[PDB]
RNA sequence: CGUGGGGUAGGGGGGCGCGGCCGUGGGGCAGAAGCCGGGCCGUGAGGUCCGGUGGACCCGCGGCCGACGAAGAUCCCGGCGG
RNA sequence: CACGGGCCGGGGAGUUCACGGCCGUGGCGAGCCUAAGGGGUUCAACCCCGGAGGCGUAGGGAAACCGACAGCCCGCAGCGGG
RNA sequence: GCGGGGAAAGGAAACAUCUUAGUACCCGCAGGAAGGGAAGCCAACAGGGACCCCCUGAGUAGGGGCGACCGAAAGGGGGAUA
């Protein structure tokens, strides 16, 4: 098949390089590993909705979402959630239940080494 | 978006075109016949890998009968958790209508004409459907809501 | 001419070996029929093809392995980077120490005299002035 | 009555193909500032007796009096502008009425001064 | 709001060019700083080349027609193949007395083509709408920024700032003696000049087809609607484009493709631009 | 602005109660007589008239009273009558060498079937999708593909 | 870093050329295209320059699109040989 | 000692549509897209409207008919502790 | 465009039902268009409301060595409206 090419949007590609330096600069190996899933082909890329941060989630947890955020289900609870992209459902159904949504570089500046930071996919 | 040279500008050059040159690029009988043929007698072992074993039933053979799509009833249900969604929506928008002191939902003018029973039901309504399943009128009921059955 | 550092003065003169020793390639009886003899490298993908396959006594097919030094590839024989000029606002941004400027085939001698007057001011090589343009100038 | 359409094939067409009445509107030639002053018209299609200065070619700056005009080529011919030919006679070069100014006019036909006021006018 | 939208990429990244100003200035006729107008939100949209050459090539390729040959071309001739045993090729030929002479194959003189255009064929790339709507957003952001107007080869060093507003009086303006003071002033003549000498007869088989010249983009004029005396009055400037701000296409914004076009708004368009293309 | 009539399109039994509105042919001439008009004076006034249509409906009736009310107070103009402003009949040659008589309408089945289901349409039908290749036509076998497509990639 | 360096059918990855289009930058009667010979660059497809001939167009770079690349088919048409 | 070409020039072969599978990207996202067609336009471009309909959101059964999860364990990445 | 007469090659990897195809072709007859057109209709107890043409319904119902393949209508959205 074609092989995969990487992203052609270029806010995604500095994206990807902003991850790996933050990676190499902290030794975390949180922004790493979330550089290479969102770095994924695009009939592969990680898509997820409100109401699974239901279950693999609690209040008070900061999630970063190596994707888009998705608005399904209904969100019961009170979370940080950084992704690559929100839609206005998902924007508001985490804000209502009490979280606050980050884009991934402003939880790299808030938390450099990423700890205590859940992975959701 | 990204674009791709043809495999034609590869295949310049090269006899063949990527067909081979033993068994070349040939007419029909290259494909075992025109169209749709051959399952039964030398495309019988893709009968085998895919339909039913013995009778090759979804390549071949009848089973059943079809009810009439002209006096049969197409189903648009909806589950109590997607119609939870629904009437938060609603709320927001102003279109319900508060009757009774709980919200009231009319499910046919929403567009849909039996009620599920997947997901949970969080607030007290009152649900207008010609159908309502078994877990579905439950669920309703232990919100404090009701189920009210409309004959066509 | 260009004074090159020291790494690149051994590869240079290594480069002139390769360029020195180089086959040239052609293909399969290139040398007997007329309909072909004018023709580029072409590598045939046919049954009986012996050049392809590296038979002794015959010719050689193109490979990467006699590709030249990479640091000087590409340059001058002089050493300079060559630099196609079609006007004299075109020589902004060259060093004459750096760059040999090669004008364009198709400007007109009315020009050329304007650009090569300007490029030599500047102390830069000029490769093809031409006939005509060094002759005026000669003549001046 | 020449082609409005913008393709150059039937541009070209409507003019080599253009019959005797529409070739007349390509005699036309610019007047001189008096005779401009003098008429109130910009241009008159040339005429056989009106002086004309050759403004381009060899021989430009010759004035003379248009000896013939052909509407099939779209040719003048005016004295001055001529040459001897290898058997010795005096032959006319074919000037485009384009190319020349006419500097004096032959009013002497009762049907161009009725021309004249179409123009002024 | 706009968090996603303009990502911030610091420290490890370093930034770029700063966004358009929260203020647009606003000039008069007579070229003069005179008022100051917040920005829209079309401004703030990242500048995406990709999306603009996709949005670009979806418009320039829904004007193309279809080609074709005559459909019965290289086909109509009385021929047939008269076996092996004449010591000549097996492919078709004349029945009649040009018996010899090969027909109907592609290889013959006179053959029919063998692979040609169809009229059916799509020329046309589809684009869905939000997708083409946000590509124009894009776009008109690409004109706030000095870099890619420079870029896509306008001259702006005479532009006071960017994206250029002027005052909605320039609509008045009737005559192109008068517009082109307006456009002296203000620095935009420059650019205009550059496609007047830009202009040149291209090379190969366009001046047979009437497409005889190559006239470079200079300046798109922005009015606030359409059927304003300021279209007819810039509309003759080699390069210059003048469309209502509810006309604007990926035509107009990237010619070539390439986003950042030298744009000369005026103040009343920017004030309708806040409910289109969003 | 004339009103449009507005009918209830017709309840089946697949939709399963779901309704939905439509603009009507016309309005009805009950709906008519509610603001005192026949169908020829509504004819005569502009407005489409269906006579086959038996049922009256309020909404139909406010957007005719509103209107009849500008009308009747020159506030507004209305169009010309619904009514045929020509007559152009052909003369017809050759009726029974082109099928057009009684007997012929028989024999192409246009007295016990409508048009759309006799066999000469279907002939006429078929040859049109075929010759532009158009929706089902432009492949040959599109449900045969399809079928034993689904089996393999469903399996 | 690799006890890495053969390769038909075939799969995968990049590049050169031809005609047009959207842009951008240029050249040309002080000589464009084409043609003959030659130097230089590139593993190569090819590029580029010089001298002769010619007499009006053409080219670099980014993007896109094709009636897009011949040594062969008892290939087709023409011309011309032993 | 298998067949094809005397030579040279020019010509000469994986195309298009419909449907289906898959990939590489882009938009939106429990939703996605409009078709025909309509208004305007600097007029086949372009802007705007048009959600009919199609696919998805629920499956099982020939059919009548019925109609759905966060409980537990192992555990990569990641995270926290030594 | 309307009425009638009416194949085969090919496909089904053979072939006869079948398809190709009511096609090629033939005979006859009109117009600038033709034909159709004004409920012994469709529906389902709720309602549409002559006709033609476009999008869809839909390769769905159904026909068929139930194989190849063939294949609607009602309904909805439009052009126009008598
Ligand atoms: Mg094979
Ligand atoms: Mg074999
Ligand atoms: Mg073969
Ligand atoms: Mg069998
Ligand atoms: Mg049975
Ligand atoms: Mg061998
Ligand atoms: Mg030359
Ligand atoms: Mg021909
Ligand atoms: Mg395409
Ligand atoms: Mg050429
Ligand atoms: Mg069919
Ligand atoms: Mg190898
Ligand atoms: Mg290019
Ligand atoms: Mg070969
Ligand atoms: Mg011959
Ligand atoms: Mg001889
Ligand atoms: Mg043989
Ligand atoms: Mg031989
Ligand atoms: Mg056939
Ligand atoms: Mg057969
Ligand atoms: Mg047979
Ligand atoms: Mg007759
Ligand atoms: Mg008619
Ligand atoms: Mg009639
Ligand atoms: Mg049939």
């Amino acid at each position: 098949p074609p092989n995969p090419t990487g992203p052609t949007n270029r806010q995604l590609r500095m994206l990807i390089r902003f991850l790996r330096k933050a990676a190499t600069a902290n030794s975390a190996n949180i922004w790493r590993a979330i550089a290479e899933l969102v770095e994924r082909p695009r009939r592969s890329r990680v898509v997820v909705n409100v109401g699974k941060l239901n279950r693999v989630a609690n209040d008070g947890d900061v999630v970063v979402i190596p994707g888009k955020l998705l608005g399904g289900g209904e969100l019961k609870k009170r979370v940080v959630v950084a992704a690559v992209s929100v839609t206005p459902k998902a924007w508001k159904k985490v804000v209502e239940a009490g979280g606050e949504v980050l884009t991934i570089p402003e939880l790299v500046r808030r938390n450099p080494k990423g700890s205590g930071v859940k992975i959701v996919i | 978006v990204r674009r791709f040279k043809r495999a034609t500008k590869y295949r310049r050059g090269s006899r063949t075109h990527g067909w081979g040159r033993v068994g070349q690029h040939r007419k029909s009988g290259g494909s075992g016949g025109k169209g749709m043929v051959g399952f039964h007698k030398h495309k019988w072992s893709l009968v085998m890998k895919y339909g039913e074993s013995g009778t090759g039933w979804p390549f071949y053979g009848k089973h059943g009968f079809k009810q009439p799509e002209t006096i049969s009833v197409e189903w648009r249900p909806i589950n109590v958790g997607r119609l939870a969604e629904l009437v938060k929506e609603l709320r927001e928008r102003g279109e319900v209508r508060e009757e009774e002191g709980r919200l009231v939902v009319d499910l046919l003018k929403l567009g849909y004409n039996k009620l599920l029973g997947g997901g949970h039901m969080d607030v007290p309504l009152v649900v207008y459907t010609p159908v309502a399943s078994k877990a579905a009128v439950e669920k309703i009921a232990k919100a404090g809501g009701e189920v009210r059955i409309v004959s066509l | 001419r260009r004074e090159l550092p020291q790494p690149l003065k051994r590869l240079l003169r290594l480069r002139l070996q390769m360029k020195r020793r180089k086959p040239e390639f052609v293909r399969i009886d290139q040398w007997r029929y007329k309909r072909i003899e004018d023709s580029g490298w072409r590598n045939q993908r046919t049954l009986d093809n012996k050049i392809r396959r590296k038979w002794k006594g015959w010719p050689k097919p193109v490979e990467v392995g006699y590709r030249k030094p990479a640091a000087v590839r590409g340059l001058h024989p002089s050493g300079f980077v060559e630099v196609l000029v079609h006007r004299p606002e075109d020589l902004a941004g060259l060093d004459p120490k750096v760059h040999a400027v090669r004008i364009g085939r198709t400007v007109g001698l009315r020009k050329r005299l304007e650009i090569v007057k300007k490029a030599r001011e500047l102390g830069f090589y000029v490769l093809n002035p031409g006939k005509e343009v060094v002759e005026l100038l000669k003549k001046e | 009555p020449f082609t409005a359409s913008a393709q150059p094939r039937k541009q070209r067409l409507s003019l080599y193909a253009a019959p005797l009445h529409l070739r007349r509107k390509l005699l036309n030639a610019k007047l001189s500032p008096e005779l401009q002053k003098k008429l109130g018209v910009k241009r008159l299609p040339v005429r056989r007796g009106d002086t004309v200065l050759i403004m381009r070619g060899d021989f430009k700056g010759v004035t003379g009096k248009v000896v013939k005009v052909d509407l099939k080529r779209v040719r003048i011919f005016v004295e001055g502008a001529t040459r001897t030919n290898s058997r010795g006679q005096t032959v006319y070069y074919p000037i485009h009425p384009s190319k020349v100014m006419i500097v004096d006019v032959d009013l002497s036909d009762k049907a161009r001064q009725k021309l004249i006021e179409r123009r002024k006018r | 709001l706009l968090k996603f939208k303009l990502l911030d990429l610091s420290p490890y990244i370093k930034p770029a060019e700063e966004r358009p100003p929260e203020a647009l200035k606003v000039y008069d006729v007579n070229g003069q700083y005179m008022a100051d107008i917040e920005t829209p939100i079309h401004f703030y949209e990242p500048v995406r080349p990709d999306l603009i050459r996709r949005a670009y090539l979806s418009a320039l390729s829904a004007r193309f027609q279809p080609k074709g040959v005559y459909e019965g071309a290289g086909k109509e001739h009385s021929c047939e193949s008269f076996g092996v045993g004449l010591g000549i090729a097996r492919i078709p030929r004349y029945k009649g007395h040009l018996w010899p002479r090969g027909c109907f194959a592609p290889n013959t003189r006179g053959g029919r083509r063998a692979h040609p255009p169809r009229p059916e064929k799509k020329l046309h790339e589809e684009i869905n709408w939000k997708e083409k709507n946000l590509a124009i957003r894009s776009a008109i952001a690409a004109t706030a920024y000095k870099s890619w107007v420079a870029a896509r080869g306008h001259m702006v060093e005479k532009v006071p700032s960017l994206p250029l507003v002027v005052s909605g009086d320039a609509e008045k303006i009737a005559k192109a003696k008068e517009a082109k003071k307006l456009f002296e002033v203000l620095g935009l003549w420059p650019d205009v000049e550059r496609a007047a000498e830009g202009v040149k007869i291209r090379a190969g088989k366009g001046k047979m087809r009437g497409r005889r010249y190559k006239e470079p983009k200079s300046v798109l004029v922005v009015v606030s609607e359409l059927d304003v005396p300021l279209i007819g009055a810039v509309r003759n400037f080699p390069g210059v484009d003048v469309v209502p701000v509810s006309h604007l296409n990926m035509l107009v914004l990237a010619p070539g493709g390439v986003p950042g076009r030298l744009t000369l708004w005026t103040a009343t368009a920017v004030e309708r631009l806040k409910g289109l293309f969003l | 602005m004339i009103p449009k009539p507005v009918v209830q399109v017709p309840r089946s039994i697949k939709s399963g109660g779901v309704t939905k509105w439509k603009e009507g042919r016309g309005f009805s001439l009950g709906e008519l007589k509610e603001v005192g008009l026949n169908a020829e004076q509504a004819r005569l006034l502009g407005l489409p008239v269906d006579t086959r249509r038996d049922s009256v409906w309020p909404q139909n009736v406010e957007a005719l009273r509103k209107w009849l009310i500008e009308v009747l107070e020159g506030k507004a103009t209305p169009p010309e009558p619904t009514l045929p402003k020509v007559v152009k009949v052909k003369r017809k040659r050759g009726r029974a060498f082109r099928g057009l008589t009684s007997a012929g309408r028989r024999s192409r089945g246009l007295i016990s079937t409508r048009f759309r289901e006799t066999h000469n349409y279907k002939f006429k039908k078929k040859a049109k999708e075929r010759r532009l290749k158009k929706r089902h036509e432009a492949t040959k076998g599109l449900g045969n593909v399809l079928r034993i497509s689904r089996i393999i990639n469903e399996s």
